[PDB]
RNA sequence: GCUUGAGUCUCGUAGAGGGGGGUAGAAUUCCAGGUGUAGCGGUGAAAUGCGUAGAGAUCUGGAGGAAUACCGGUGGCGAAGGCGGCCCCCUGGACGAAGACUGACGCUCAGGUGCGAAAGCGUGGGGAGCAAACAGGAUUAGAUACCCUGGUAGUCCACGCCGUAAACGAUGUCGACUUGGAGGUUGUGCCCUUGAGGCGUGGCUUCCGGAGCUAACGCGUUAAGUCGACCGCCUGGGGAGUA
RNA sequence: AGGAGGUAAAAAUGCCAAG
């Protein structure tokens, strides 16, 4: 999901311009959007193991980058956490 | 909004009420931003196999553009219209204005 | 299935049901599920189909006929 | 041995109940693509075309109805 | 007697048994005779023989009709099927059509395990 | 939602308690309450007529719309309830000339929804029309049984009625006990199924968990002397009968309905 | 720092990928009724069973549950288990074209966590058809079986549990390299699409086979070949995957 | 070339033999 225009909205708040569209702030922005959004998808049906399967996938992927940036930047990483919600 | 593709067929003692019923949907339609791209009428043609023992039922074509939900009071609709007994309703990749 | 021709009968010949059915899908729906058995019955009727493809563009050898 | 839309470019609709009825057998049922010649890509697109216009009645499920 | 002059023949040709029922248009019965009536108790009856004289003794169970036209329904697997109908051509009914009116599922009830 | 208590205490430990959060925590509406004494099982002459009916915890009657006849007036449900005199819960509505009323409670129903009576009301649970307006194979409660009486079938925790058929002046109903009864077909019923759906799955856990519900221990009736049952006597726990009431019928398998009044209702018994 | 690894965006394509909700026709069984007459059913052959209280056959009407004929293909999709009527809603992954972007973010993984056929278990439903158990009939020296007639649990649904399988290509994952042939399927580029063609280039997949490897059978660019990284595992048979 | 069958297509029982 996470249909076009949504996305065009976050690859325009966290990235440099418009095309910039692979750095880590536009990528775990990215996925925590489509992550949050998939919310209410379980907490309906539950029994969707196999696009469980692709959130995990999104989960996992999105704490691998933030442990890349977190060693890159600490001062972009505490930037992005507060400014999405997270780090537990 | 999707594009859809709503079939129904009406029972043959109520094909005369078959155009009254018509711009009552449109109105749901057209009233919430719902273009229409269709409304070939096919008048009453021979059923292949008995439907409720009836033969010869009223088909309406719609080929329109609207909402998710607003096309689902539609089907509701449909269900408790005991004119219509039956109804099927597909989708977009185009919206599309052509013939039989 | 149906069969009427309707004018110099004479004769069954019904090919018509053979042309569908006859006892193809009467034959088997008779008994047993299996479940699996057609999924290993399926391999072999196309693993013999293909190796007597291979065998019939393999025929040229001599064999004095 | 021969085509369909490979050359004769369509995207089926299930509507075109003239050029459907070429797909099924005397019985209702749906020929197979080993017959026609026709496409895999086709072949399914005419099975959920039949299969649709099989529940609008304007095809007919077998031939006893 | 109603004396009707069209009719229908059914013919129940199963693996065990043969049943030639005839009928009027409509479907009510006028009369049968099956394999085992017959005599052919046993393995007798399974076989196209007794299915030929299972339609002409069902042929003279409905004399009193004066059919002439006969319409055919053949069901079953069983071997009476292509003897059965020659019976009733020879029996002095004209053929108006066949057709099989075989029961086949479009998939669904689990049929037996049977016969190891 | 069901909930098994620990167990902290015999009598505690096999309690399995639902406890619905919805339910309004605190007084019940004031002017729809009147007083509802117990009688233990008493009549008239005095005598227990009912065995094993017994105390309680005084609770109050509260007068449910049955009928609901207010057609054409919309309603609110202002907050659900709880009753003591059902299984169901109950949902006190708001009409909009300020009439207040209890009814019962439909499934999916919940404080803010709306609900309307009359002919021209909407397909929706918790509305009610006649059941001739009603679509066939509809699951619906509230059923009556002659036009304008109440409503009389269908009212239990969880219970609802399938209509099967309309033979143009009356209305074929799968009843909950599986029995297919026939109805005039002017007879109101209200759509969906009764709430509170997992009140069997409660289980009491104490012996007086029962006795407050009201009712009184029932001694079996091969432990007592002969004369007072027709069981029991026996040097050292005999049975030799076949089973009966007290007053001596057959208990276990005899069946018991004669009316040959209403019998053209039942199209087929219960099996 | 860099861009090839890995990833993001744009645009499309195919699909029984999953979850939810509808609905369709064919058939079986049951129920009711019409017709109708002595068998039906079953088997190697029989009998049990059903049938003059009128079955079976046939026709009409109904109620139910379950499964999806034909398409259908060593076809497709999925991490595996698996997944087939149709329609909608929610949703995962893969692949392609042409660019843009991030800049080594990677690979593997003990312990951990999740998924995981069928049978089974718990609670509540449902129950047509099949069918452990069980019963009857046979067969037989016997027959606690195969075969027949019935038939409960189960099979189905919801929600928990179990956590196993010849869970198997009996082949861990990831990367690189190393002759070919015939296919299937799904993209795409170019040219005269002139017409089903011609030329390319990707993904997945089936079969045959060269070098090589192998104890041999065989594997053979989807390796069991030549190598690298990490993990799991093996150490005579029985006792025993048992105490 | 694959498909289907065909008076036909099966399936009654049929144990043991010691160094």
């Amino acid at each position: 999901s996470l249909s076009t225009e949504a996305t065009a909205k976050i690859v325009s708040e966290f990235g440099r311009d418009a095309n910039d569209t692979g750095s880590t702030e536009v990528q775990v922005a990215l996925l925590t959007a489509q992550i949050n959004h998939l919310q209410g998808h379980f907490a309906e049906h539950k029994k969707d193991h196999h696009s469980r399967r692709g959130l995990l996938r999104m989960v996992s992927q999105r704490r691998k980058l933030l442990d890349y940036l977190k060693r890159k930047d600490v001062a972009r990483y505490t930037q992005l956490i507060e400014r999405l919600g997270l780090r537990r | 909004m999707r594009h859809y593709e709503i079939v129904f067929m009406v029972h043959p003692d109520q094909s005369e009420q078959v155009p009254g019923m018509i711009e009552r949907y449109t109105a749901a339609i057209t009233g919430a931003e719902g273009k229409i791209h269709r409304l070939e009428d096919w008048g009453r043609r021979q059923l292949a196999y008995p439907i409720n023992k009836l033969h010869k039922a009223h088909y309406v074509l719609m080929n329109v553009e609207a909402p998710q939900e607003v096309i689902d009071e539609l089907e509701t609709t449909f269900r408790f219209n005991d004119a219509v007994i039956r109804s099927m309703v597909m989708r977009t990749k185009h919206a599309v204005t052509e013939a039989s | 299935i149906k069969v009427r021709e309707n004018e110099p009968f004479d004769v069954a010949l019904r090919r018509f049901k053979r042309s569908c059915e006859k006892a193809g899908v009467l034959a088997e729906v008779r008994r047993r599920e299996f479940y699996e058995k057609p999924t290993t019955e399926r391999k072999r009727a196309k693993a013999s189909a293909v190796k007597r493809h291979a065998k019939k563009l393999a025929r040229e050898n001599a064999r004095r006929t | 041995f021969c085509r369909f839309t490979a050359e004769g470019v369509q995207e089926i609709d299930y509507k075109d109940i003239a050029t459907l009825k070429n797909y099924i057998t005397e019985s209702g049922k749906i020929v197979p693509s080993r017959i026609t010649g026709t496409r895999a890509k086709y072949q399914r697109q005419l099975a959920r075309a039949i299969k649709r216009a099989r529940y609008l009645s304007l095809l007919p499920y077998t031939d006893r109805h | 007697r109603k004396q009707v002059s069209d009719g229908v023949a059914h013919i129940h040709a199963s693996f065990n048994n043969t049943i030639v029922t005839i009928t009027d248009r409509q479907g009510n019965a006028l009369g049968w005779a099956t394999a085992g009536g017959s005599g052919f108790r046993g393995s007798r009856k399974s076989t196209p023989f007794a299915a030929q004289v299972a339609a002409e003794r069902c042929a003279d169970a409905v004399k009193e009709y004066g059919i002439k036209n006969l319409e055919v329904m053949v069901k079953g697997p069983g071997p009476g099927r292509e003897s059965t109908i020659r019976a009733l051509n020879a029996a002095g009914f004209r053929i108006t059509n066949i057709t099989d009116v075989t029961p086949i599922p479009h998939n669904g009830c689990r049929p037996p395990k049977k016969r190891r | 939602a069901v909930v098994k208590c620990k167990p902290t205490s015999p009598g505690r430990r096999h309690v399995v308690k639902v406890v619905n959060p919805e339910l309004h925590k605190g007084k019940p509406f004031a002017p729809l309450l009147e007083k509802n004494s117990k009688s233990g099982g008493r009549n008239n002459n005095g005598r227990i007529t009912t065995r094993h009916i017994g105390g309680g915890h005084k609770q109050a009657y509260r007068i449910v719309d049955f009928k609901r006849n207010k057609d054409g007036i919309p309603a609110v449900v202002e907050r659900l309830e709880y009753d003591p005199n059902r299984s169901a819960n109950i949902a006190l509505v708001l009409y909009k000339d300020g009439e207040r009323r209890y009814i019962l409670a439909p499934k999916g129903l919940k404080a803010g929804d709306q609900i309307q009576s009359g002919v021209d009301a909407a397909i929706k649970p918790g509305n009610t029309l006649p059941m001739r307006n009603i679509p066939v194979g509809s699951t619906v409660h509230n059923v009556e049984m002659k036009p304008g009486k109440g409503g009389q079938l269908a009212r239990s925790a969880g219970t609802y009625v399938q209509i099967v058929a309309r033979d143009g002046a009356y209305v074929t109903l799968r009843l909950r006990s599986g029995e297919m009864r026939k109805v005039e077909a002017d007879c109101r019923a209200t759509l969906g199924e009764v709430g509170n759906a997992e009140h069997m799955l409660r289980v009491l856990g104490k012996a007086g968990a029962a006795r407050w519900r009201g009712v009184r221990p029932t001694v079996r009736g091969t432990a007592m002397n002969p004369v007072d049952h027709p069981h029991g006597g026996g040097e050292g726990r005999n049975f030799g009968k076949h089973p009966v009431t007290p007053w001596g019928v057959q208990t276990k398998g005899k069946k018991t309905r004669s009316n040959k009044r209403t019998d053209k209702f039942i199209v087929r018994r219960r099996s």
